[PDB]
RNA sequence: GCACCGCGCGCAGGGGGGCCGGCGCGGCAUCUGGGAAGACUCCUAAGGCGCAAGGGAAUACCCCGUGCGCCGGGGGUUG
């Protein structure tokens, strides 16, 4: 409540790093005589590798791991709830390929593959849900494609032209993020805020901000404040 | 065009058959072990001319097979660009004898 | 560059393509009697923009980008009202939006005429694009293959009645077509109708001369009566 | 449904139609799904593309057996009409076979357009 | 000149120019998929010289994985007459068929296929061979013939799903035995089509190794086949 | 401790290690009617009077495998005893089934398997008739 | 680390390696992560590092 | 083994290392070069192309003006 006490310390060994962490909650089940019992939260974390790790917050060290035959992972995210004991991990990669892993009852394996762009060097840095079954993914040849995740299909193709500030004429969506109201947020690399419409996926608003390229961003619970950090 | 392609058919027959015969006639492999200590005793254990005639005829006969169904190739590729040059239309495809290609962008209405 | 522009039927309103295409390309429009940016709008093609026009009370206009596909794309709420693609088009280049009485939701213009590079000019009815939903793949009143090389003008009437549209690459590429009843005219370009290699065409405001102007550098005129 | 190697993403449908177009100007290219079926028997088909948008699918669904039997890629593009006016026919094509050859570029870009559809499958 | 070759059940053709593989048919006189077969009979028939005892049909590398690890070299293929075996992937009975020479009356061959049209091949190749059974039914779904395939010895395995591992893991911890057999084949082109094969493979053994099996040996289809391995390996010995 | 265990013929029961009871069945096409009572999880004259004692749920355990025929035999309220599904059962079900030579003299001091192939046969038959030609 | 693979010429006898990662944490990919930090600075130069010094 | 008044020398290979330098493979925001390349662009010219014949020749290569076609340039009033 404003005292901000760091409890725990889990250091990795030598040559690790730490990419994405994404808790999982679950949704507030009741007891036989009217108790409460609120979600039980994992922790999950990638490295820089193939492999997502699972964590135990208990034993203080990791808990599963968990590899497919893919890229090495660069972003991921969990589904959100509309189902209820069913919810999935997502992660984008290098080499493009969709992965799509299964936790339930506690467990860490790898489900499937849900697409992979043509382009080989099409690469993913930034995944964010806006709703049950539709993935956004923000991909650095200058594109945030909107999956769908059910059938794996591709709803559309969002993308930004050539970065005009300098040389190098790909830009990159570093990030994206989801406002309640359907729209998509997205930090690119011009240093921009772009604001997507999601009933149709198309751009209603530009907006430049930093100098250099935007590397996170936040949202109000409601959706009235945006947070861009660069 | 018609006879060349029957022609090309029976030869490619010839080609599958032959290189199959051939490869018939004649890090690869990986064995993997727990240790060094597994593999070192696996080291143990290993320390402790007419096939020469007839693999090159079949090399020589898969050769002229090989020449013959390219040689077929290029004359069944020839004689489509032949009827391409030749058309009702003005059709693409085929280099001309001065080196420019015909290329041409209408539609076969 | 500023080189293709249109300006709204309004005059309040003037559209610039922009130079950017990395497969998707955008539009700023300016206000006209001070000149001054006020909004873009960007659409995801292959190359970019091939055409687009204004909207006939000029509130939207309809962009049709390469790769097929065409956004409607407002001035009220700023941001796109619909997308949908043309019927098996490789790649449009043309575009034309013209009639009267259509839906006014989407601004009142009856006919939309696309014209691709392979000769192919669709023709869609602007009441048939509404399943504000657009259906994604909307059939044309009616699909033209007469021209045979890639279609490079495209005009209405400004009475909505007529639809030429033309050719250039070939001698004499030109074709008129009445509407609402998608019939090309038969009896003229004869083969004797001096056009030429036809790059420009206009109709007059009142629509009684249709002019050409051809790629050798002289305009021909032709009174158009019933 | 059947058509389950289904090239959805519109790039790479570009990519596809480009390289028709360009391997039959080439002449390249066989047009139709009696000659897709001839030109696959033969085993001359370096590829073969086949369209979603045929009323019966059934009057296309053999070609994956003999593409099959002779390990050829085969992908689904999904308008027949576009890939007429993509071969450049102005009629309505529902299989499109596109051959090799000893030597060109479009025979290289043959080989990245199947590396394509080996990552699609 | 027909000779037993190391493995138990497999034979070789030896001639002037050729050398042929081949096994001993369990229904004589027939064959299944146009294939070729050699008539011989044991020594001790001089006066008559009639090939009339036993048939062979001749097992063509070029449509099976399996007589293409034989040739390249597989030291065993963990079964013999007598064993049990369950197939994964019997496209369309022809390596399925030869299987059921090999293990004979006494060995039992289980196929296992979710294609219809080899399905069809495959039950009309068991009218005939009925120490083989069909299930054309989709093996990640091991519990739909559970009561079906009791334990069994080797696990053969071609099919081509991406979890491919998977599949093998759940079907050997349903029917495997003890220190069982595995011969399994890998296609890089189906499950990674980018990356190079040899890293698709080594992820693949590393997949099984956690799978808890053991791998003994990898070797490669590439006089025969293309980008195509076949791991041979032992379950929990 | 009651186990269920499902073969082309019959059941076995081993609460006391070692087995206690079983139920035999040979050549029908009630037993591909069985097959397909049990690929859902339904009722079963074989499975209720292998169910079926008199006196009461002396305890409450029957360990299977499959959640499905799990959720679905506790819902038959015939005797009102419930099923675990495989908490994995695999070294019990498994053990068993390879270990199963020496249940041959107890129950069926024979060979099942051509029965076990006329069943496969007409399932797989089924099916290739649901995709029918 | 591993010990390498000894080849006699047609085979290849190899030890199988799992011994790194038990319960803590895979290994960072050095390749993937110069690969991120090249996306970061795609054409840009450091200022000056410090303050005086050789 | 050479020297028993010595270092060092020829030779078999067991293991790890500087990961010093080359080779192979992979990616690589960019940059350079080549091809392909938009159909407003080039498309070589007001003419060119193709096929089958005929003649001549440095005799592998080529050139030239008969019969069929395919385009193009100019000119060209609802045929």
């Amino acid at each position: 409540n404003g005292g901000w006490y760091q409890e725990v310390i889990i250091p990795g060994g030598k040559d690790r790093s730490v990419d994405g962490l994404v808790w999982v909650t679950d949704p507030d089940e009741e007891m036989a005589d009217g108790k409460i019992i609120h979600g039980k939260s994992r922790l999950f974390s990638i490295g820089y590798t193939t492999t997502i790790t699972e964590w135990d917050l208990e034993k203080a060290r990791a808990k599963k791991h968990a590899s497919g035959q893919h890229g090495e992972i660069w972003c991921f995210g969990v589904q959100p709830l509309p189902a209820a004991q069913n919810r999935k991990l997502v992660a984008g990669t290098v080499d493009g390929n969709l992965v799509l892993y299964s936790i339930e009852d506690g467990d860490l394996k790898f489900q499937k593959t849900l697409t992979r762009t043509p382009s080989k060097k099409t690469k993913f840095v930034s995944i964010a849900f806006q709703s049950h079954n539709i993935v956004i993914v923000g991909c650095s040849n200058s594109t945030i494609c909107a999956y769908d995740v059910r059938t794996g299909t591709m709803l559309r193709q969002m993308t930004l032209g050539t970065d005009l500030t300098g040389g190098s004429k790909n830009i990159i969506v570093w990030a994206v993020k989801c406002l309640p109201n359907g729209d998509i947020v997205s930090g690119d690399s011009t240093g921009q805020v772009c604001i997507w419409d999601g009933k149709t996926y198309t751009q209603a608003q530009r907006i430049q901000s930093h100098t250099q390229d935007v590397l996170c961003l936040s949202v109000s619970a409601d959706g009235s404040k945006i947070i861009s950090g660069g | 065009l018609g006879y060349v392609r029957t022609m090309r058919n029976i030869a490619a027959k010839e080609l599958k058959e032959l290189e199959e015969r051939y490869v018939l006639a004649g890090p690869k492999k990986i064995v993997f072990f727990e240790g060094v200590e597994e593999r070192q005793q696996a080291l143990e254990k290993q320390k402790a001319r007419r096939k020469q005639l007839v693999l090159e005829k079949l090399a020589r006969k898969v050769k002229a097979a090989r020449k013959k169904l390219k040689a077929l190739a290029d004359a069944e590729y020839e004689l489509e660009l032949q009827q391409a040059k030749m058309a009702k239309t003005a059709t693409s495809g085929g280099f001309t004898k001065s080196g420019r290609r015909i290329k041409v962008r209408e539609r076969k209405r | 560059t500023m080189e293709r522009f249109r300006v709204s039927p309004c005059g309040r309103y003037m559209a610039l393509v922009a130079s950017d295409k990395k497969g998707g390309g955008m539009l700023n429009i300016i206000n006209v009697g001070t000149m001054q940016w006020i909004a873009q709008a960007r659409i995801d093609g292959r190359h970019g923009v091939a055409d687009f026009a204004w909207w006939s009370d000029g509130n939207g206009l309809t962009i049709a980008g390469r790769d097929g596909q065409v956004t409607e794309w407002s001035m009220i709420t700023r941001r796109t009202v619909g997308i949908w693609r043309d019927e098996g088009s490789i790649g449009g280049t043309v575009m034309a939006l013209g009639g009267r009485n259509g839906p006014a939701e989407l601004g009142g213009d009856r006919w939309v005429a696309i014209g691709s590079n392979s000769g192919i000019l669709n023709v869609y009815d602007r009441n048939d694009l509404i399943e504000i939903r657009i259906k994604k793949y909307p059939t044309p009143t009616r699909v033209f293959e007469q021209l045979t090389t890639s279609i490079s003008v495209v005009a209405f009437s400004p009475d909505g009645q007529l639809l030429a549209f033309g050719s250039q690459h070939k001698k004499d590429a030109l074709r008129l077509v009445h509407l609402p009843s998608c019939t090309v005219y038969r009896n003229w370009p004869t083969e004797q109708t001096p056009l030429g290699r036809v790059t420009a065409i206009a109709f007059s405001s009142k629509s009684d001369v249709l002019a050409v102007g051809n790629d050798v550098g002289r305009v021909r005129l032709w009174e158009i009566r019933g | 449904s059947a058509a389950w190697p289904k090239a959805e993403d519109p790039a790479l449908v570009q990519e596809l139609l480009d390289c028709v177009q360009q391997a039959s100007h080439y002449r390249q290219l066989k047009k139709g799904a009696n000659e897709t079926t001839k030109s696959v028997n033969r085993g001359t088909s370096e590829l073969v593309i086949l369209a979603a948008d045929t009323q019966p699918l059934s009057i296309v669904l053999h070609i994956p057996l003999i593409c099959e039997e002779k390990n050829v890629p085969y992908v689904y593009v999904p308008s027949k009409v576009a890939l007429g006016r993509a071969c450049g026919v102005s009629r309505a094509v529902i299989a499109v076979s596109l051959t090799s050859n000893e030597a060109s570029d479009l025979n290289s870009k043959i080989r990245a357009l199947r590396d394509k559809v080996e990552r699609l499958a | 000149i027909v000779e037993p070759h190391r493995h138990k059940g497999v034979f070789v053709a030896r001639g002037g120019k050729e050398d042929l593989l081949c096994t001993a048919n369990l229904v004589p006189g027939e064959s299944v998929y146009g294939e070729k077969r050699i008539s011989v009979e044991t020594p001790g028939s001089g006066p008559d010289a009639v090939a009339t005892k036993t048939e062979y049909r001749i097992w063509n590398p070029f449509r099976s994985k399996l007589a293409a690890g034989i040739l390249g070299g597989l030291e065993t293929i963990y079964m013999k007459p007598g064993s049990k075996v369950l197939y994964l992937g019997a496209a369309s009975g022809t390596s399925v068929s030869h299987v059921a020479d090999i293990v004979g009356p006494t060995g039992a061959v289980y196929a296992v296929e979710f294609s219809h049209r080899s399905g069809r091949d495959l039950i009309n190749m068991a009218t005939r061979r009925t120490n083989v059974i069909p299930i054309v039914e989709d093996a990640r779904k091991p519990m739909a013939y559970r009561m079906l395939v009791p334990m069994v010895d080797v696990i053969f395995a071609d099919v081509a799903q991406p979890d491919q591992a998977r599949i093998v893991g759940i079907n050997a911890r349903l029917f495997l035995k003890q220190g069982g057999g595995l011969l399994i084949s890998i296609k890089a082109s189906c499950i990674d089509s980018t990356a190079p094969p040899e890293q698709v493979f080594a992820s693949e053994v590393q997949k099984l190794r956690e799978d808890k099996f053991f791998p003994k040996e990898q070797l490669t289809l590439e006089p025969y086949e293309r980008d195509h391995a076949m791991v041979s390996c032992v379950y929990l010995q | 401790l009651f186990i269920l265990t499902e073969t082309s013929a019959g059941y076995a029961l081993f609460k006391a290690i070692k087995y206690k009871e079983f139920a035999k069945f040979d050549s029908a096409a009630i037993a591909v009617e069985e097959a397909s009572g049990i690929l859902e999880g339904k009722v079963t004259p074989k499975l209720a009077s292998l169910l079926n004692e008199l006196k009461d749920e002396k305890k409450v355990t029957l360990a299977v495998h499959d959640t499905k025929l799990s959720n679905s035999i506790t819902k038959l309220p015939g005797i009102n005893i419930k099923p675990i599904s495989g908490s994995m059962t695999d070294d019990l079900f498994r053990a068993i089934r390879q270990h199963l030579y020496n249940l041959i003299p107890g129950m069926e001091p024979s060979n099942f398997d051509e029965m076990n192939l006329g069943l496969a046969h007409s399932l797989s038959r089924h099916k290739l008739k649901f995709s029918p030609e | 680390k591993n010990p390498k693979d000894k080849r006699v010429g047609s085979t290849a006898y190899r030890v199988v390696s799992n011994g790194g990662d038990p319960r803590l944490a895979p290994k960072a990919k050095k390749q993937s992560l110069n690969l991120k930090q090249a996306l970061l600075r795609r054409d840009r130069v450091a200022k000056p590092r410090g303050g005086f010094f050789v």
